């Protein structure tokens, strides 16, 4: 109603009243359509909606599903009904999560995961092979299962058994071994009668033992012989030593980094080449302010 | 005789098995209810949830008691809210007085269609009529579910329940009164 | 203005049961009130601002005086009585037996520079923890006297000529 000249107001309701004055009509009405909203969400879940018309009264609107939801119903259109509302939908998007990507040294525990039919919210256990393990444990404890679930996209939680990475050796023979694979899965380590071979199974134990600065201040009590451990520490209690042997001086870590901890120079075979003083660096060390509830800038590492 | 259900606030509540199929054009809720003193702020009675979707979860219709002050949860009224699927804004019928602690009150809820009208003890106490056509598809049918007594998220009512009646169909004001004067039988 | 019942305590016991005993909250807090007991919140946030200036030792010392001070506060406002005198009292016992325990003559036998160079002598004058600040942290060291003392003649040169002029010398 877009009114012209009047004194009174009545509310007729659906209808109106409209009088002749000098020549003219007292009101312009004019009965628009209703504008039913832009689907959006709300009417289906996980699809996308393409109005070939409008969004007036009696257009029809396509919608089509997501690649990994299916669609059940002989018809997918939405109608802009008289109530300025969508209609029902008579097919919806069901999510159905697809077959699982192969996950590598896995075993497959439920026959039910081979399959591709897969509803959202199942749940697929898969072992560990031996020689492998979830990450998340250390080499004591030994999880060898875990559990996927398949996610609101319609993909599948990642999850892969990584190897067992063996025990590090001894550092009486350290620095100058040589293993097959390294920390991986079936390491033979031998240096240039006892055990020549050492097997690194699948449970990860070991079998055999290896047979036959400036800064920086250690005080050992053997000094160059073998066997003792030496109290490593800077010149300042407030400094803190760290082993940076990748090229990495005081000032070049980043906050991200974790760098290895101190340890006490034992004298290995010939020189004590394996730790050496001139790599493991005096930096910036941490100060007693843990759980004061101060965020520290310092110590924001 | 007559037996009725306490519900206590530890968590006990029902729930409606799917062999009855629920209501879709038309309802009416009759229930003989006696409520305690103190109830929380979005305390249920009896409600209509889904459970199979994630992005708007407060479908349906609910009855219950709350108050119409969310600032001050002063004056505490029964309410019922309704939200079809096929609306966007769910609207709230509240009372014209606070509830009574201590007295059997016969709470109507009926919905045609058109208006939903809510009868406290026999009387048309609020009317609206913003909620238009069928609350949910027929295709998710079994996908709602009916609660009595509380919600998902752990909304307890306390009181009693005597007599529970759910229609098919919307009944007029002279049919509640009958229900009322006939009870259960 | 003897009681403190021209500012309700209601508003400000709720400022204080709400608010965290780790940062100047309390002080923040406490600083509007009838009685003019202003300046707590002044030395909280002074000493949170030239916190870096000062070693692990000072540092360590700020966070416990101020965990003291804001645990006092919160701890023996339940039962007192409503008069500034005895407010006046309160407060000053209970930043006198904090300062004591937390050994402030170590922190200022550590860097006396820093904390006798960043006071100001505006607001010094009317805000009495201020006053009882500086009148204890005189009593730890000679040297840290000669520097408050020699910080107070500047100041004396900067804002106030009258004490300068008259017993520049004692006697």
């Amino acid at each position: 109603i877009r009114r012209d000249d009047e004194l009174i107001k009545s509310q007729t309701g659906p209808s109106v009243t409209v009088t002749c004055t000098e020549g003219k009509w007292n009101k312009q009405v004019a009965c628009e359509p209703v504008d039913c909203s832009i689907p959006d969400h709300h009417q289906v879940y996980a699809a996308s909606f393409s109005c070939p018309e409008g969004t007036t009264f009696g257009s029809q609107c396509s919608f089509q599903c997501r690649h990994p939801a299916q669609l059940k119903g002989n018809n997918s259109l939405l109608t802009c009904m008289e109530d300025g509302l969508w209609s029902f939908p008579e097919a919806l998007c069901e999510l159905m999560c697809l077959a699982p990507p192969p996950v590598p040294n896995a075993d497959l525990q439920t026959a039910r995961c081979r399959e591709n039919k897969h509803k959202v919210g199942s749940f697929c256990k898969y072992k560990c092979k031996p020689g492998y393990h979830v990450p998340g444990s250390s080499r004591k404890s030994k999880k060898r299962a875990f559990k996927t679930q398949c996610t609101q996209d319609g993909s599948w939680q990642e999850g892969a058994c990584v190897p067992v990475t063996c025990d590090p050796p001894p550092p009486k023979f350290h620095g100058l071994y040589q293993c097959t694979n390294g920390f991986q899965f079936n390491s033979e380590c031998r240096i240039k009668l006892g055990s020549n071979v050492i097997h690194c199974r699948k449970d990860g134990t070991w079998n055999g033992s290896f047979h036959v600065n400036s800064n920086l201040k250690l005080q050992c009590p053997d000094g160059y012989a073998i066997g003792s451990e030496c109290a490593t520490s800077c010149l300042d209690h407030n400094s803190e030593s760290i082993i940076l042997p990748m090229n990495v001086t005081v000032r070049d870590i980043p906050h991200w980094l974790n760098p290895t901890r101190v340890e006490r120079v034992v004298c290995t075979a010939g020189l004590k080449w394996y730790p050496h003083p001139a790599l493991i660096h005096c930096v910036k060390g941490c100060e007693p302010f843990m759980g004061d509830n101060y965020c520290d800038a310092i110590n924001n590492r | 005789p007559s037996r009725a259900l306490y519900f206590s606030g530890r968590g006990e509540q029902l729930r409606l098995r799917a062999d009855l199929e629920l209501p879709r054009d038309a309802f009416t809720l009759q229930v003989w209810l006696r409520a305690e003193g103190g109830q929380r702020s979005p305390a249920v009675i009896t409600g209509l949830y889904d459970k199979c979707s994630y992005i708007s979860r407060d479908r349906g219709w609910v009855v219950g008691i709350h108050t119409i002050s969310d600032q001050d949860n002063k004056d505490p009224r029964y309410f019922f809210s309704l939200k079809t699927d096929r609306a966007r804004q769910v609207t709230t019928i509240n009372a014209h007085r606070s509830y009574l602690p201590g007295q059997w009150v016969y709470l109507a809820a009926t919905y045609d269609g058109q208006f939903m009208k809510l009868y406290v003890n026999g009387a048309q106490v609020a009317t609206s009529g913003e909620q238009v056509g069928g609350i949910f598809s027929p295709l998710t049918q079994k996908c709602k579910v009916l609660m009595l007594g509380g919600s998902a998220l752990n909304h307890n009512y306390r009181g009693y329940i005597e007599h529970f009646s759910l229609w098919k169909v919307a009944r007029t004001q002279r049919e509640i009164l009958s229900d009322m004067e006939t009870h259960g039988a | 203005k003897g009681r403190l019942s021209l500012q309700n305590t209601a508003e400000i016991q709720h400022c204080l049961v709400n608010a965290g005993d780790v940062g100047c909250g309390v002080f923040e807090c406490f600083e509007n009130n009838s009685c003019e007991i202003r300046g707590l919140h002044g030395i909280c946030m002074t000493f949170l601002h030239n916190a870096g200036k000062f070693d692990a030792q000072g540092k360590s010392f700020i966070k416990d005086a101020l965990k003291c001070k804001a645990h006092a506060l919160r701890h023996r406002f339940g039962c007192i009585s409503r008069k500034c005198p005895a407010i006046r009292e309160m407060v000053s016992q209970l930043q006198r037996e904090c300062y004591l325990k937390h050994d402030l003559c170590a922190a200022a036998q550590e860097n006396t520079r820093v904390i006798v160079e960043m006071i100001h002598f505006k607001d010094l004058l009317l805000h009495e923890p201020y006053v009882d600040l500086v009148n204890l942290l005189l009593t730890c060291g000679e040297e840290v006297k000669e520097a408050i003392t020699h910080s107070v003649q500047v100041q004396c040169e900067q804002n106030w000529g009258s004490l300068c002029s008259i017993l520049s010398f004692c006697t």
